[PDB]
DNA sequence: TGCATCGGCGCTCGAACAGGGACG
DNA sequence: CGTCCCTGTTCGAGCGCCGA
């Protein structure tokens, strides 16, 4: 039957009226087809014939499943959806097997006719009016309207979900020791009761739901591990992600790449370390979808490594509350990062990967932080607890970094795990002006109306240099000057800029960047033995600054 | 201007209870941070924390004794009390109360102390001392210094006051602390006077026992044989 | 139902809608507490279950107050407060006591409860919706909304103000020397009484409030050290400014002179007559950094002089109550943190240095959040307004832990910045 | 239950001297230890609060030093009052606990005990009892040892002892010791020997008598 | 002869925004 | 001072994967 839950009130967006969309004609066959379907639906309470005064309509056509040869009613709710008020979606994240606990007995159920069992707000119904055209030009079509949650309507998910929550609500207050993972119309139920006592509860539940219009068809797994749930197979002590086969196709259009990387990412959750930083860069560059792209071997390497892993069968385990969480990070190919979350050593719970790069110029200490931050949140989400970390960075490296960085930072409890490629700061600016090295007073400039400018140093030892540049800008140049001073220099030097932009990028102890100029500057830094930069308020006259200023403002200033 | 004074029964039947009262002036048990602490010091032994009653009745008891202890107060009268149930001889000690006070995030000490109260646990009944003289025997006096003594045996309770020649002698005197013997007290005093003085000049020992309202004299006549 | 009182209508700033801010993750610990506080708030009918039909949201979390050991629900109503600023600020703004800054001791009472006894304008309710997350997303979110004035919403103190003034008439007339100021869910009480007598008058206020409905949290006072509870009182006198100071080197190399010039230069924007020509001359040609330039007598004349200009608070700085308040924090290292509060740039209204709680645990995040609370408290006390924080941290790092160290009923506005240690315009040695 | 230990319990020094007493904890008490002074009379005062803070009115020659598990009280330069018993109290955790106390004394040239033994008074004997008193007077240092012997045979049944406190003026000690026998057990022997072994004479100072 | 809707995640790209400076 | 110009940050779009 139809549920007796009070209906959730639905409005149209402010100032908007219902959909008045024309119905295209249909084949005499398609029509009579719909006519069957709708009469069944009308007889089942799902829809009801409507009056002439109803001015709305949303298209309806029918199509058949090639395998069944049976037709199905598809209603196109795009305009209603466009006009239907906003909701605050309540499905806040998808559950994960990793967070499940081991339970004595377990059952999974699925509700039948989910949406079609929940009443649609009495007042919103007229908008769902649709027409199934008359065999001909003869009579106005047959008008109908929805009395339940329409398939493909904007509010059916949020509303069925809330509805299901209210329904379970009482049953849960009376059975606080039976976990019920409620995902849309699927129910994972488990408890630590005896197969008997348990079944006597699972029955009690289905009954309660029936009383509410929710049917629990014999498409329920009873004492049936593997339990097929949310895309995984659940076994008593281990769980598996249902088989993941990647399109091993001949050629590769960008779109094919997405379908591959996405599939891989899905795998990153259980298959230890998956690199994708590789073939993913393919998408890069303004490519149109169908357009094929030459599968770089750099990318070929990935796929290779990847597939290799996916070949090896793995699994994960359930979470035991007493034994705290352990998350270990691994450093991968530059940019990439893998991790495994476990409680008992080689028994992983879940495995994932962090590969985003925040900022143009960055560095492995940062990325490691960024990695640890993500893992934390993801844990809070699955276990509501933060984990203990094992990181490839010695307490020492960290001590220096966080202690000297001007930004505040931290990492929750952890310990160093010796297992390279370890993370370490590659170079280090000096704290004091080193004596026994020149002092290259760098600088640079450019003209906004020409795209070109000069940029070079003027050391204390009367020395000069002034390379000309086109397609740059103060920032580019003042950053360029500092580059020269790093080549035209011994393994010890004092540099001096007037630019915070430049100084800032450097101090961050970057060890990778988006622009070469800086990758090359990082290169020069990891190569010295004593670099030291000091800053000076450009345009004031300070020491060897006027020098380089006029020297570079040559044909831009006075 | 802060003072504390312990009061109690001084002598208590075993298994019975006693109630000590600390009367203080100069501060209030109402002022946040303040509290009164009870300390104990058995005869000859060191300090022992008993309990602390705080301005917010969030009292603390010494584990070993929480069972027979109860701290309390009458804020309006600046008094604090310590009840002790079923006392045993081991409870015989001096009991102090001390103003204790939390002043900063770090400072918490027992700022001022009282002089104590002597609680004695004994089923003994008040008994006056038996006084016996002490005069050397076989080793008759020589032209040097002689040492006469006095023995105050089996009395209860304390104290006894021993002086020589009604206060006249006080230089070579030594009155030793008493000891328990069959739940009774026994102590001696010794005097060392030049031989040219005794027996040529009487040397008597005066023993006073407040509790029994007695006073006795013992002339130290030289041992005849 | 709670009060026969007629609800005062509130309307969002024209052209702005209600908050549609998403609910962030929550540790089991907080959810459990959040669930319990909400279930019971529901029974007593202060909030009401609601579903997807309500398109608004504000996030919620809870903090276990070190204050009283009892959990405290916290709804981050910053969006909503911003979207309804004409109501609680211009129209029914609660006046500020100049004198509150001047007391020797000032205690804070959490009087949120007072709010649960006033109906919230029936229409305005949809805007206070919030959702409760579930570990591992075992179920959808549980939503609610308020019927009584919510805690943490700037509207409440504004509305409840008539009732509050009434409630305090007694106590305030029998203590014409104590100062009381209401800022959101708190009551700032300040006296010049000896601490012990202060600590008492507070309990007395706590009483008067009780003899009137208002309950206020029981603060713990442990007997074992540290006697943290000794900090409860605020002392607006140990509240001093941190001026900028020019070093004092024995001999000044090039390097030093340079740095002394940048800073003295920077400072020139704050203070009037900071002159640097005379002193830069000493660095007149392309010299090597380590060269011990001997200080001129012409120069020295001013180094040791500008510093005389650097000993008195930026002159000509007015506090316009009509404007905002910004605060910047610089991680000076060694658990050190400095801060400036201004409305306009370089016209600071206050500069100071939050030292460091011994319970810093070598956790910058923890210390910053503590610094942000400290400075916020100072702001409320001094001007009765919360500053917007330019925070020296990475947004996504701060957002992962700040709640773990938060211990306040309010939440100030904040943004993130990444400005390197240009010049220690604000530091020492 | 944090046991507090002051190892040195009895300590002799001299006016002018600088002294240091040890107080160690069973576990880091984070400088939540106080120092108490207890004069020979028994009145107890507070010297230092919080490892090393000088309680008001306390002479500026007292210093608290210490941390974690180990702490030390340091009396600048001894005056005659200072010669007292000292206590350390810990307040990191209840139950509050005190050290064992360190008695600070006065160094004096050594001195042998002036032994004297006494027959059982006539009166005591008349009643039916017999105590044999033996005084060990004004000797130094405190550590002395007595030994009874009857007709050469050593006896320990009936011997009660009493030690005095360092005398205030002459800085010495004294000791009573009383062997209590029955009137007949006394009259059932002849030799009564009191033997004092003191760190002065490698030979025990003896004194005896024969009823 | 549409295969919707809602949610979470990954990847990229490209608005929109917020300082520091530079020209006028 | 009013523009503009140059970055670096953030966040949503548009695809894909997975769930019902
Ligand atoms: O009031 C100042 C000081 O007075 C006393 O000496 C207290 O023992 C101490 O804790 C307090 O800090
Ligand atoms: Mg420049």
């Amino acid at each position: 039957p139809i549920s007796p839950i009070e209906t959730v009130p639905v409005k149209l967006k402010p100032g908007m009226d219902g959909p008045k969309v024309k119905q295209w004609p249909l084949t005499e066959e398609k029509i009579k087809a719909l006519v069957e379907i709708c009469t069944e639906m009308e007889k089942e309470g799902k829809i009801s014939k409507i009056g002439p005064e109803n001015p709305y309509n949303t298209p309806v056509f029918a199509i058949k499943k090639k395998d069944s040869t049976k037709w199905r009613k598809l209603v196109d709710f795009r305009e209603l959806n466009k006009r239907t008020q906003d909701f605050w979606e309540v499905q806040l994240g998808i559950p994960h097997p990793a967070g499940l606990k081991k339970k004595k007995s377990v059952t999974v159920l699925d509700v039948g006719d989910a949406y079609f069992s929940v009443p649609l707000d009495e007042d919103f119904r007229k908008y769902t009016a649709f027409t199934i055209p008359s065999i001909n030009n003869e009579t106005p079509g047959i008008r109908y309207q929805y009395n339940v949650l329409p398939q493909g309507w904007k509010g059916s998910p949020a509303i069925f979900q809330s509805s299901m929550t209210k329904i379970l609500e009482p049953f849960k207050k009376q059975n606080p020791d039976i976990v019920i993972y409620q995902y849309m119309d699927d129910l994972y139920v488990g408890s630590d009761l005896e197969i008997g006592q348990h079944r006597t509860k699972i029955e009690e539940l289905r009954q309660h739901l029936l009383r509410w219009g929710l049917t629990t068809p014999d498409k329920k797994h009873q004492k049936e591990p593997p339990f097929l749930w949310m895309g995984y197979e659940l076994h008593p002590d281990k769980w598996t992600v249902q088989p993941i086969v990647l399109p091993e196709k001949d050629s590769w259009t960008v779109n094919d790449i997405c379908k591959l990387v996405g599939k891989l990412n899905w795998a990153s959750q259980i298959y230890p370390g998956i690199k994708v930083r590789q073939l993913s860069k393919l998408l890069r560059g303004t490519k149109a979808l169908t357009e094929v792209i030459p599968l770089t071997e750099e990318a070929e390497l990935e796929l290779a490594e990847n597939r290799e892993i996916l070949k090896e069968p793995v699994h994960g385990v359930y979470y035991d509350p007493s034994k705290d969480l352990i998350a270990e990070i691994q450093k991968q190919g530059q940019g990439q990062w893998t991790y495994q979350i476990y409680q008992e050593p080689f028994k992983n719970l879940k495995t994932g990967k962090y590969a985003r790069m925040r900022g143009a110029h960055t560095n492995d200490v940062k990325q490691l932080t960024e990695a640890v931050q993500k893992i934390t949140t993801e844990s809070i989400v699955i276990w509501g607890k933060t984990p203990k970390f094992k990181l490839p960075i010695q307490k020492e490296t960290w001590e220096t970094w966080w202690t000297e960085y001007w930004q505040a930072t931290w990492i929750p409890e952890w310990e160093f795990v010796n297992t390279p490629p370890l993370v370490k700061l590659w170079y280090q600016l000096e704290k004091e002006p080193i004596v026994g090295a020149e002092t290259f007073y760098v600088d640079g400039a450019a003209n906004r109306e020409t795209k070109l400018g000069k940029a070079g140093y003027v050391t204390n030892k009367g020395r000069q240099k002034v390379v000309p540049l086109t397609n740059t800008t103060n920032q580019k140049t003042e950053l360029q000057a500092i580059y020269l001073a790093l080549q035209d220099s011994g393994l010890e030097v004092n540099i001096v800029t007037d630019s915070q932009y430049a100084l800032g990028i450097i101090q961050a102890q970057p060890d990778k960047s988006e622009s070469e100029l800086v990758n090359q500057i990082i290169e020069q830094l990891i190569k010295k033995e004593k670099v030291y930069l000091a800053w000076v308020p450009a345009h004031k006259g300070i020491g060897g600054n006027e020098q380089v200023d006029k020297l570079v403002s040559a044909g831009i200033r006075k | 201007q802060i003072t504390l004074k312990e009061s109690g029964p001084g002598i208590v039947q075993p298994s019975q209870p006693f109630r000590l009262t600390c009367t203080f002036s100069g501060f209030s048990l109402s002022t946040s941070g303040i509290g009164v602490t009870w300390i104990r010091q058995p005869s000859g032994k060191g300090l022992e924390w008993l309990a602390t009653i705080w301005w917010d009745d969030d009292n603390r008891y010494n584990p070993s004794l929480k069972s027979r202890l109860t701290v309390s107060k009458d804020t309006s009268n600046n008094q604090a009390f310590l009840n002790m149930m079923t006392v045993e001889t081991a409870d015989t000690a001096i009991y102090y109360c001390a103003q204790s006070a939390i002043t900063s995030v770090t400072d918490s000490a027992m700022d001022h102390w009282g002089q104590g109260t002597s609680v004695t646990v004994s089923s003994a009944k008040t008994t006056p001392p038996s006084v016996y003289p002490l005069a050397p025997g076989s080793a008759a006096q020589t032209n040097s210094m002689v040492t006469l003594g006095c023995l105050v045996k089996g009395y209860f309770p304390e104290p006894v006051t021993v002086t020589w020649n009604s206060g006249s002698l006080s230089s070579g005197v030594h009155t030793f602390p008493a000891v328990l013997q069959s739940d009774l007290y026994t102590l001696s005093s010794s005097v060392t006077v030049p031989s040219s003085t005794w027996p040529s000049e009487t040397v008597t020992c005066n023993v006073a026992h407040p509790a029994s309202s007695t006073k006795v004299d013992k002339k130290i006549v030289p041992a005849d044989c | 139902p709670i009060s026969p009182i007629e609800t005062v209508p509130v309307k969002l700033k024209p052209g702005m809608d209600g908050p549609k801010v998403k609910q962030w993750p929550l540790t089991e610990e907080k959810i459990k507490a959040l669930v319990e506080i909400c279930t019971e708030m529901e029974k007593e009918g202060k909030i009401s279950k609601i579903g997807p039909e309500n398109p608004y949201n504000t996030p919620v979390f809870a903090i276990k107050k070190k204050d009283s050991t009892k959990w405290r629900k916290l709804v981050d109503f910053r969006e909503l407060n911003k979207r309804t600023q004409d109501f609680w600020e211009v129209q029914l703004g609660i006046p500020h006591p100049a004198g509150l800054k001047k007391k020797k001791s000032v205690t804070v009472l959490d009087v949120g409860d007072a709010y649960f006894s006033v109906p919230l304008d029936e229409d305005f309710r949809k805007y206070t919706a919030f959702t409760i997350p579930s570990i591992n997303n075992e179920t959808p979110g549980i939503r609610y909304q308020y019927n009584v004035l919510p805690q943490g919403w700037k509207g409440s103190p504004a509305i409840f103000q008539s009732s509050m003034t009434k409630i305090l008439e007694p106590f305030k007339k029998q203590n014409p020397d104590i100062v009381i100021y209401q800022y959101m869910d708190d009551l700032y009480v300040g006296s010049d009484l000896e601490i012990g007598q202060h600590r008492t008058k507070i309990e007395e206020l706590r009483q008067h409030l009780l003899r009137w409905g208002l309950t206020t949290p029981d603060k713990k006072h442990q007997k074992e050290p540290p006697f943290l509870w000794m900090g409860y009182e605020l002392h607006p006198d140990k509240w001093t400014v941190q001026p900028i100071v020019l070093p004092e080197k024995d001999s000044w190399t090039v390097n030093d002179i340079q740095k002394l010039v940048g800073k003295l230069n920077w400072a020139s924007q704050i203070y009037p007559g900071i002159k640097v020509r005379q002193l830069s001359k000493l660095l007149r040609g392309t010299k090597a950094l380590t060269e011990v330039i001997p200080l001129t007598e012409e120069a020295e004349l001013e180094l040791a002089e500008n510093r005389e200009i650097l000993k008195e608070p930026v002159h000509g700085v007015y506090y316009d109550p009509s404007k905002d308040l910004i605060a910047e924090i610089q991680k000076q290292g060694q658990g050190q943190w400095t801060y400036q509060i201004y409305q306009e740039p370089f016209k600071n209204l206050k500069t100071g240095k939050y030292a460091r709680m011994r319970g810093a645990h070598t956790n910058d995040v923890k210390q910053l959040t503590e610094a942000v609370q400290k400075i916020t408290t100072e702001s409320i006390v001094i001007w009765g307004k919360t500053p917007k924080f330019k925070l020296p941290i990475q947004k996504e790092t701060w957002e992962t832990w700040w709640t773990e160290y938060w211990q306040a009923t309010w939440i100030p506005e904040w943004e993130f910045v990444n400005t390197p240690p240009l010049v220690k315009l604000w530091y020492q040695l | 239950d944090i046991q507090m230990t002051q190892t040195t319990s009895s300590l002799s020094a001299s006016l002018g001297d600088r002294v240091t007493i040890s107080c160690s904890a069973s576990q880091d008490i984070s400088s939540y230890l106080n120092w108490y002074q207890q004069k020979p009379e028994g009145t107890v005062k507070l010297l230092i609060y919080y490892t090393s803070s000088l309680h008001s009115g306390v002479p500026s020659r007292f210093s608290g030093s210490g941390s974690g598990t180990d702490y030390s009280l340091t009396i600048s330069n001894l005056e005659p009052e200072d010669i007292a018993t000292y206590y350390c109290q810990q307040y990191s955790k209840f139950p509050w606990t005190f050290g064992g106390g360190t008695k600070l004394e006065i160094k004096r040239a050594d001195a042998a005990p002036t032994v004297s033994i006494f027959p059982p008074s006539s009166e005591q004997l008349t009643s039916g009892g017999a105590s044999v008193v033996c005084f060990l007077n004004n000797f130094y240092p405190k550590d002395i040892n007595v030994k009874w012997k009857i007709d050469g045979s050593e006896r320990q049944n009936g011997v009660l002892n009493s030690w005095t406190d360092q005398d205030s003026k002459d800085s010495t000690y004294s000791m009573s010791s009383t062997l209590t026998l029955t009137k007949d057990e006394y009259e059932r022997h002849n030799s009564y020997t009191c033997e004092a072994t003191h760190k002065t004479s490698t030979s025990p100072i003896v004194k005896s008598f024969n009823r």
